[PDB]
């Protein structure tokens, strides 16, 4: 239909984070069969194959940014790649990989729908700015490239020239945060930004919480929805084989939930999954209870939603 | 786990020029290891940190490259205090495997073992053991096997050798043919011998000595 | 500020309970770095030291109750300091240990306040007297000697004699209870406490429960909060190495919660953290989950929020 | 020189399942090598050509598969004919490196060995020589190690174990301690000892003989 | 200027040829500082970074060609890359590998300049056909896909759908023949295609032959010019670090002669740089040689003439 018609991007980039290994990112999500677990339902996927990461052999750092360059050309790369399967008519499934490729996911996505909402749901903001960091590393920088309201404030980093900030900050929703570094929430407290922490996530409910998600974004306006989703924004008892375990996440049921409530507005139009590492899980258990957490956190997002999913023929028969 | 192969394994060069080491990786490390002085004994302190860069406290002269599969650690104003054990470890992989081993030797005029063989004491044949060693010295380079005989027929499982590193004056190195026997043993035989072997001898170097001889 | 200002009081005291090893509590949670995890946050921490607590040979026991004087004194003792402590301003941080001193934690904190409200965050209610428990452990009846509804009926057992019920039954709010002997929950339903158990808990949600439990505790009038808090009232998941570990608890998201909504009301004004047993962890890990647990429990008390805490200058600068 | 790395070493495995075995490269050899079938003192005949396919004279159950790095050889319909020491071997660079060694075992229950010590004959004392050999018989698994004694104080260099293939019928394993020594050696000391150590043995199995007693 | 106007196309792919080891091509190439040594005369140098080449893992043989699939889906994806950097408005630098990918390197050059000339220097004519082989090579089948007086008899085997022969067999001109199996010499004089092998490079001397084949490409019309050219063409004294050496080959002067011509009738429209192979030199002053003459083979292809380089402004200042 409309919705469930997926394009599929892998994107093995790890140069924004350091823990190397993420690049096992859509390989292991593939060998665990997602494009096949979509296709029982009305899913039309159509793999793009992954994209060539060229290697910048002198990609000098700034100064505390590191590794720029390979960063930039992959989201600009992806952005192009993003509004090639937009224009496609699809839903961006473009899963790497880290942060760093949301950038571009969530650029390209905006080429097409200017007016887009993100629903950024980790367990960090992941807002810090190339100046007010103390990492530099670009799995915890998409979002200040793509603000508009941080334009002349942002600096010139090279491999981020194409990067036109295109989001507003009244048109964001972290859902999950956990652990922030102070520059990141004085940038959330003063854009006004919207959004339910795991305190506010407690304190409405989950569903009361994705109630008023939906009611701060769509409330106003139907409008195409791109939920980001990290995977370290649920709890590590689920999947701690990611790159920034932090415990205190969201439950696996409710990470489901979520996405549940992204596909029954019908307006699912834009999804990352990220972070994913299964070079980091003590046990390959870990790492198994971690992807098929994803797995099944994608297959939610596109519908296969826990009260059911059917093709439309009698089945007494 | 990632194998990480060091392509010279020892290393003699004299105070001078370049002194170019190689580190290769199984996979792409990609610019994601370091550079170590072990010292004997000591710390191993870093000396290259992300494959380039020279971390914070390093002289002059401890350039060096890679990514992302076949490193390099260059050492070009040599500078004779470097003389230790380089390693080369890979990082950003688990599990974080190390290399094999780089001793920085000193290169100089190959020096000939001065070798002769030893027996026990009569306060050990007191005690009740036999401890016939011979003792090789002042050689370079470090390469000697010495063999042992019961008056002309072969002998281990006492025999041990061991090994100092280069000398700080003359730049020379080291073996005891540590072996032990039985006093019974001892006061079957007498002609003992020691066959040493190194690059500078030609011909095998043995020293001998029957029991009550010395 | 007038929160997050801190007396630390270490207890390492066991006779109350059986399993003894608790009084390494005070020494894992100091070795964990509670001190230094409060010290990023404006937290005016001051450590008082430990109590000794010493050993009367000839405690000799009850009829059921064992181990009663050193319990009596050691809560004399802890009445004593908290009395103290809260005479520096400060909020108590008392720490042990096992529930046997909360007996003193609460009629210290009485003593400065004699109008406050008990959150009661445990597995059991603790409210066992000493002629109808069949234990006899002092670990389970701190709530029975503390109450001006029950005077008249609780036995003059010895160490106790300094004993003065201080709190009334309609000012105390248990949360989280999942295992309780039956002399209890007749003192429960005949008192009229107010409780949420985790049946009352899942069915408001434990927003809605917290809401209602501020507003059974605050809504009539402001007045000081003591979060007296087991860690067997999470689920053993979460926390094997305690002393009496029962399924079914909260989870650990729900206890951060719970503690967040006694700091934003910013009038936390003593804090116990008892049960804690490296002991009892079959491996380290489960100790290491527990005291990592209780610790970020503690933070979460005195404003470690998850939402974010900060110092009032600008940082773009 | 990339090296080619087999997983398995050893493997025993009964008539019957699935024998996955493993082979590594140290690059990207990219299904260009092959599968052999080295029976002991025989023709080292391919099994899998190019990483598949299965060539030309192959029976039903020689699968297998990589593309590129670490590669697989199936052995599904295991067939004990099958019995023989396994090479991978790496084909597209130069030079052209083989694998270390599979030897397919037979997996049966675990055999004690059957030891005893044995002197030298009085023919072999008329022509000066001493051969005091142990002789270990009818195990499985493969390892012992033996420890000779001259009266209680142990020797090599004449010391010798050398092991056979696994046999046909009962499936077992092999070893001499093929020990040589002098006339003179043999005449000072009585009491010869062999110490064998197997898995089923759990002590050391001592067999021991005096000179002069047999 | 127009000329040396340089987009780099590094394809380091190897199943068209058996001897595994030539997919450190571009990577020799580069490390001998190709880029650099262009950047002394006026070469706007765009390096495009390297294709990726994916493993078909079932690359299922076809009667005698062999790994068909790879080669196939790798020339679709170089012809892809060559028409995106033919609309760039450079010159096509693509260097291997094989004579595999000059299948894409010829295809989406025309896709560009549909009446282009191929300049095959090469020691064999690599005309074989699927059905005519006795090798299925596909380092020594891409002229055979590329004619269009062949077609309606070159096989559909597999990877090649996509391929449309778009070259005449009057618009080719194979300069360097030496070694050449029945099958390819019958389609060279059936064609009527014109070549200079050896003989006739001797008969008229290399300048008259030079002149010859531009009088035969050129003298018609002016058009562009794809130099596709082999390093085994040139006598293995020069280069024996290759895939197939067969003595006999062009000096080195005459191959740097021929790419000078190229660039003096300023019409070089297309390289190809292939059969590089560092893994067969059997000492590594055998893989400098072959590298190093490479380099300046490419060198004056784009102007490194050996008559002198400049830049327009007096140096006698
Ligand atoms: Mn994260
Ligand atoms: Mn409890
Ligand atoms: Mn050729």
């Amino acid at each position: 239909a409309k919705s469930r018609t997926i394009g599929i991007i892998g994107a093995p980039f790890s140069k924004g984070q350091p823990r190397g290994g993420v690049e096992e990112g859509p390989t292991v999500l593939r060998k665990a069969g997602l494009l096949e677990k979509l296709k029982e339902q009305e899913c039309d996927v159509k793999d793009y194959g992954d994209l060539p990461f060229a290697d910048i052999p002198n990609d000098s750092p700034f100064q505390i940014v590191k590794n720029p360059r390979s960063v930039g050309k992959a989201s600009e790369q992806l952005a192009g790649k993003v509004a090639e399967v937009k224009k496609n008519g699809r839903i961006s499934l473009v899963l790497g990989g880290d942060h760093s490729l949301a950038i571009g996911s969530i650029s390209g996505h905006a080429r097409v729908h200017p007016d887009l909402g993100v629903i950024w749901v980790d367990a960090h903001t992941d807002i810090n700015t190339p100046l007010t960091t103390t990492s530099g590393n670009l799995h915890g920088q998409p979002v200040s490239f793509l603000l508009k309201e941080l334009k002349g404030k942002i600096p010139d980093v090279p491999g981020f020239s194409w990067v036109t900030p295109c989001i507003s900050a009244k048109d964001i929703v972290y859902i999950g945060l956990r652990d922030v570094d102070p520059g990141e929430h004085y940038i959330l407290k003063t854009l006004g930004i919207k959004y339910f922490s795991m305190t506010e996530v407690d304190r409405l409910g989950i569903g009361k919480v994705m109630e008023e998600t939906l009611s701060y974004l769509l409330g106003r306006k139907k409008r195409p929805i791109h939920l980001s989703f990290d995977v370290d924004g649920l709890d590590p008892s689920f999947t701690p084989a990611t790159g920034t375990p932090v415990v205190g996440g969201l439950t696996y049921r409710e990470g489901l939930y979520i996405t549940e409530e992204i596909y029954k507005t019908g307006l699912l139009s834009g999804l990352d999954i990220m972070e994913v590492n299964p070079s980091l899980g003590k046990t390959p258990e870990e790492v198994t209870r971690t992807v098929n957490t994803a797995v099944a956190i994608t297959l939610a997002c596109f519908g296969l939603a826990r009260e059911g999913n059917h093709k439309p023929i009698d089945y007494l028969n | 786990e990632i194998v990480m192969t060091q392509s010279p394994a020892t290393l003699s060069l004299s105070p001078g020029e370049r002194a170019t080491l190689s580190c290769r990786a199984s996979q792409s490390v990609s610019s994601y290891l370091a550079w170590y002085q072990q010292k004997p004994g000591q710390a191993p302190r870093l000396l290259i940190y992300d494959a380039s860069n020279r971390a914070t406290g390093i002289p002059a002269r401890f350039s060096g490259s890679g990514s992302g599969t076949d490193f390099t650690l260059t050492i070009s104003s040599l500078e004779p205090e470097d003389f230790a054990v380089y390693y080369c470890q890979q990082h950003s992989l688990l599990p974080r495997t190390f290399g094999g081993g780089t001793k920085v030797e000193i290169k100089r005029a190959d020096a000939a073992p001065t070798v002769s063989i030893f027996p026990p004491s009569s306060e050990q044949l007191t005690s009740g053991g036999a401890s016939v060693v011979c003792f090789l010295n002042n050689f370079y380079p470090k390469d000697i096997n010495v063999k042992w005989k019961i008056d002309g027929s072969e002998r281990q499982n006492g025999v041990l050798n061991s090994w100092t590193d280069q000398d700080s004056k003359d730049s020379t190195y080291s073996m005891s043919s540590t072996l032990t026997l039985t006093k019974d043993e001892y006061e079957r035989h007498n002609s003992y011998t020691c066959e040493a072997t190194h690059k500078t001898s030609t011909s095998p170097i043995v020293k001998s000595f029957n029991r009550n001889e010395c």
